[PDB]
């Protein structure tokens, strides 16, 4: 699943 | 897509400052759903293929 916390890459 | 758009990703309502880590866009209907908020009977952050209950319901 895709996250908040993946999507962005910081 | 972009990464400028990507704050545009909030639980209905609720998603403020909360659990946004466990959020979820499920790719077509993808705005927005935490795994407790509206998933299907299994409310985890899953590891395969993610998809909400409606779009499940017609494939
Ligand atoms: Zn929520
Ligand atoms: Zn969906």
């Amino acid at each position: 699943a895709r996250t908040k916390q993946t999507a962005r890459k910081s | 897509g972009s990464v400028n758009f990507v704050d545009l990703y909030v639980c209905m309502f609720c998603g403020r400052g909360n659990n946004e880590d466990k959020l979820l866009l499920c790719d077509g209907c993808d705005d927005s759903y935490h795994t407790f908020c509206l998933i299907p009977p299994l409310p985890d952050v899953p590891k395969g293929d993610w998809r909400c209950p409606k779009c499940v319901a017609e494939e």
